[PDB]
């Protein structure tokens, strides 16, 4: 019974390892998404579809 | 749309009208009657 308990404990540590891998992937995805938002803002400022300009009055 | 030279030209035209054309018109209109009568009377007097 103690051997099987220790085996279950190893399985739990395995699960934590998988969870940490998943957290690292999510971290990378979040950084990529922040970069995408930055580039969306940049595109919106510099878009050639803009039609406005200051008016002389 | 892009409108920069139309507003600028209209602004400059307004400045030239109010400050170079109207002032000249105001001065000439004020002196035209008086100078007219004075010149006519001077003509008569000098002739005599």
């Amino acid at each position: 019974e103690l051997q099987a308990r220790i085996a279950g404990e190893q399985a739990a540590i395995q699960n934590e390892t998988t969870k940490l891998q998943m957290i690292a992937q999510l971290r990378q995805a979040e950084q990529a998404l922040i970069s995408e938002q930055r580039r969306e803002r940049n595109m919106r400022i510099l878009s050639s579809g803009n039609q406005g300009m200051p008016t002389i009055q | 749309a892009f409108e920069l030279f139309t507003p600028l030209f209209n602004k400059i035209d307004q400045t030239t009208a109010t400050y170079v054309t109207d002032i000249s018109s105001r001065a000439i209109a004020a002196i035209t009657p008086v100078v007219s009568v004075g010149l006519t009377l001077g003509f008569i007097t000098y002739g005599w």
